[PDB]
DNA sequence: TTAAGTGGAGCTGGATGCTCTGT
DNA sequence: TCCAGCTCCACTTAA
RNA sequence: ACAGAG
């Protein structure tokens, strides 16, 4: 059901404080000055989110000007007041203008690296089930949120797969992604060639490129390194180290 | 010729829109502390605004 | 900071949020009716749009020249200082001014009735300045302080300065090139 | 919350039970099938529940080798774990005379406490796990095949069939997540049973270096 | 500063975007033309 | 909000005096005592609601003696009013009818 | 109070398809 | 015209 | 150094 899908959609998608607040105002007073944010709780109830004023208080004091948690109060179930201070590092107390445009850029629910997401459906007559396309750059976060089957999620970026799941899953991701890109343009390659390429990239425990930096960790011969790119620097380095080279 | 009109206008002091704690300091910064032979202001305060 | 924050299904009452918000900032220390605490109503700070200066309080359509020359005669008889821009050359001759068919401006004519201003039906305003009918349009509406002053150097190094009033509206005059052109084309 | 948080204290503990089952320690059958409703028994929800010292594990003894080979599992309550808390666990491990210990942090670790775990001792080895990794078993993922850590008497047969040295096998890093799952060290050799497109299987080998 | 913000624009978001440049200029003591020229002359590459 | 000195037209800063908070110039003696409540509301843009209510959401706006929908002439339909942008917008009304052999969306 | 290990920002140096055919 | 290394500088922990 | 050709 789609009601289950939108909860976990809103659990990973980047939701801003300025996107759920109906008005964000400064209030000047004869005894104090602060910034007042009233959470539009109707759009919280519609988006099916786990956020209220106490959650917004905890989302503040994470990389914002070093505001204190004592400076933020929870007077109602909507209003969240932020009493500013002196930053005292190339800043004047009129820094309310900084927080007046900066406080709607804090995140209260979701993953910080995810740009957007879209519920995707299938077309076949046998069923109707809902997969999830996450345009983001954090594989470990999407595998850890409640409601997402972490045993069956993949990625395009091989570095995230290497960092999260290991070198062998990065090898399988290289195979599947090269074969998918070759299939989508009408070409066809036997899987032994892309298998040999992926096993050449991952035989030192690290995903090495086919750049001049990955080839400088795979190959050892000075002439092979210096007949491709950066021809002079390998020569002076092999002169410095006294490096003997084989002709193998 | 070469019409350049310079006015001077006097702002009052006893109004609540004149912080005297800043006027004393800015008059001490502009004027010599006790010279007053040639001086932009007569008194101990900033009384004018020149245009 | 306690991280495991708790939430509940109950629906927030509208007035309960309204009155909580009310109680959060309606407190006022305005009881100090004292000199320092007092504030001058004619020296409020300037909010940036000059037509919209009042940000704090005790509690626009664009006008056309026929609507300006209707209010200054029917609504009020009070005189108003206009600032009108004429074209560069007015259709006259310099009278024995030691010439070359140069520019004839208001620094060459004499006193007297120099023209008749014709306001027409459907908003047209013409400045008939002899044999030529010019055209009159409103200029950019200035909303800052303009003062039409006088300067008198009645002596070598001392004299009098007099303020005559204020200037609010502007007029910009231009020759009707279509009507000057349709007599003899080229 | 109070439902998402106790779900994590269920899932992390369950994944650590399966991890201790995989390394060779003693995990009974009634700890793997621990349902959430049955997890509500030994501790309730959050305020009566105790994180830091009530959900620990020191039952885990290596049933193959010897019942003194024992291994801790801790849940540090603070997000960032300083040196002093590592000293607390170190003196507790010193008093109980255990050699191995896992740590399940909540957010991370301060940079000098990560440097402390390298040079505590060569006899006091400790394994830092984040808890955002332990929310899903990386073995059960469909991209990571079955790994089997080999004994030395099979590595000697492997180097005799191909006539190799040790340093000509492919490599796998010490900081790999699947290497940290089985806790393997520099020198052991893994076996990867890769799945085929047919019903068959392929067998490759890697060296931890 | 008022005439500068006049020449930039009088909309609300334009002033909001321009504000942190006035706030930078008031951090230095540049309030006068000769001060601004003395600030610029200390940044000129000499020919 | 930017507020500027009537005297010199530099930018004012907020500071605290001995009886009140003041708007104060940095370059002239002018100060303005904040005697009463002054505010400035931003009203930022909210989320889209189009794909949020679709698919049997938790609506509640239905009431006794509610009108039937105009096509089917039955009360088997929901109706709601929401702000689509910030709450200074006058709320728009929208309704959807779902009946046997009948699917439609109306405004 | 400060020693130190590690983040983030700017500077730097490298690279960018294969041949013939003529002036 | 695009992209990895190298070096300088604030930013917390810990004594 | 420029133009061609595949
Ligand atoms: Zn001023
Ligand atoms: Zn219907």
């Amino acid at each position: 059901d789609a009601d289950y899908a939108r909860l976990v959609k809103g659990r990973i998608e980047k939701t801003l404080l300025g996107e759920i607040s109906e008005y964000i105002e400064e209030v000047f007073l004869p005894d104090d000055c602060f910034i007042l944010v009233k959470l539009s709780l109707e759009r919280i109830r519609l988006l099916r989110l786990e956020v209220n004023a106490e959650t917004v208080r905890y989302s503040i004091c994470t990389s914002k000007l070093r505001v204190k948690p004592g400076d933020v109060a929870v007077h109602g179930e909507a209003v969240v007041c932020v009493t500013p201070r002196e930053n005292s590092k190339s800043s004047m107390y009129y820094v309310l203008q900084f927080l007046k445009e900066d406080l709607p850029k804090v995140v209260v629910q979701g993953i910080p690296e995810v740009s957007r997401a879209v519920i995707h459906i299938d077309e076949q007559s046998g069923k109707e089930k809902y997969k999830l396309l996450v345009e983001g750059d954090n594989l470990r976060a999407v595998m850890a949120t409640h409601g997402v089957k972490g045993t069956r999620t993949t990625s395009n970026n091989t570095y995230e797969v290497e960092k999260t799941l290991g070198i062998e899953a990065a090898r399988t991701t290289i195979i599947n992604e090269i074969q998918y890109t070759m299939v989508n343009h009408g070409m066809s390659i036997d899987r032994r060639h892309v298998m040999l390429l992926s096993d050449l990239m991952t035989y030192k425990g690290e995903v090495l490129g086919i750049t001049r930096f990955g080839l400088a960790k795979m190959k050892e011969s000075v002439l092979m390194l210096a007949s491709f790119e950066k021809t002079a620097d390998h020569l002076f380095d092999a002169a410095y180290f006294g490096q003997k080279d084989s002709v193998c | 010729k070469q019409q350049k009109v310079e006015l001077e206008m006097a702002i009052d002091t006893l109004n609540p829109n004149y912080c005297r704690s800043k006027g004393e300091q800015i008059a001490l910064n502009v004027d010599g502390a006790c010279a007053d032979e040639t001086s932009t202001y007569s008194s101990k305060l900033m009384d004018k605004q020149t245009f | 900071r306690p991280e495991v924050i708790q939430s509940h299904s109950i629906f927030e009452q509208g007035p309960a949020e309204m009155m909580k918000k009310k109680g959060n900032w309606d407190k006022t220390v305005d009881v100090s009716d004292m000199g320092p605490s007092h504030i001058i109503n004619i020296k409020k700070e300037k909010r940036e749009t000059d037509e919209e200066t009042k940000q704090i309080l005790r509690m626009l359509p664009k006008d056309v020249s026929v609507a300006e020359l209707l209010r200054e005669l029917s609504l009020t008889k009070e005189e108003e200082l206009l600032f009108l821009q004429l074209p560069d050359t007015l259709p006259g001759q310099p009278p024995t001014q030691d010439i070359a068919e140069n520019a004839c401006t208001l620094a060459d004519l004499t006193e007297g009735q120099v023209g008749k201003l014709l306001i027409r039906k459907s908003g047209r305003v013409q400045l008939l300045l002899g044999k030529v009918t010019l055209d009159v349009t409103m200029g950019t509406a200035c909303s800052f302080l303009q003062e039409l002053v006088s300067v008198g150097l009645g002596d070598s190094r001392t004299g009098e300065m007099t303020v005559l009033g204020h200037v609010k509206h502007k007029l910009v005059c231009s020759p009707d090139f279509e009507s000057l052109l349709d007599h003899k084309h080229r | 919350d109070d439902e998402e948080e106790t779900y994590r204290l269920w899932k992390i503990r369950k994944t650590i039970m399966q991890l201790c089952h995989d390394r060779g320690y003693l995990v009974t059958q009634d700890e793997l099938d621990q349902t959430l409703e049955e997890f509500k028994a030994q501790s309730g929800d959050k305020p009566s529940e105790g994180r830091p010292r009530r959900t620990d594990l020191t039952v885990l003894v290596a049933h193959n080798d010897d019942p003194t080979d024992q291994m801790f599992v801790f849940f540090p309550e603070e997000p960032k774990v300083g040196i002093k808390t590592i000293k607390v666990y170190c003196q507790r491990m010193q008093e109980e005379n255990i050699t191995r210990a896992l740590i399940v942090v909540q957010q991370g670790m301060t940079p000098s406490a990560k440097q402390s775990l390298v040079d505590m001792a060569p006899k006091y080895i400790l394994e830092q796990f984040l808890q955002q990794e332990l929310l899903i078993n990386i073995t059960e993922h469909e991209l990571v095949p079955e790994h089997v850590v080999m004994t030395k008497e099979e590595v000697t047969e492997l180097l005799a069939r191909y006539k190799l040295r040790e340093n000509q096998l492919p490599r796998i890093q010490a900081g790999d997540p699947v290497a940290r799952y089985f806790g393997i060290k520099r020198g052991q050799v893994v076996k990867i049973i890769r799945p085929s497109e047919t019903a068959g299987r392929y067998i490759t080998y890697r060296l931890v270096q | 500063d008022q005439e500068i913000v006049q020449m930039i624009g009088t909309e609300e978001h334009v002033m909001a975007a321009f504000g942190p440049s006035l706030e930078e200029c008031q951090k230095a003591q540049i309030f006068t033309q000769m001060q601004a020229l003395k600030y610029i002359g200390n940044k000129v590459r000499r020919q | 909000m930017l507020l500027f000195c009537p005297g010199c037209g530099n930018g004012l800063i907020v500071e605290e005096g001995q009886r009140c908070h003041r708007f104060s110039c940095n370059t002239c003696p002018y100060v303005h005592n904040i005697t009463r409540k002054v505010t400035n509301r931003k009203y930022p843009k909210l989320k889209e609601v189009d794909d949020v209510l679709g698919g049997a959401a938790a609506w509640e706006n239905v009431d006794s003696t509610a009108e039937s929908c105009p096509k089917c002439e039955h009360p088997r339909a929901y109706f709601m009013q929401l702000q689509t942008r910030s709450a200074d917008e006058p709320m728009t009304t929208f309704y959807k009818c779902c009946n046997a052999q009948c699917g439609h969306r109306w405004r």
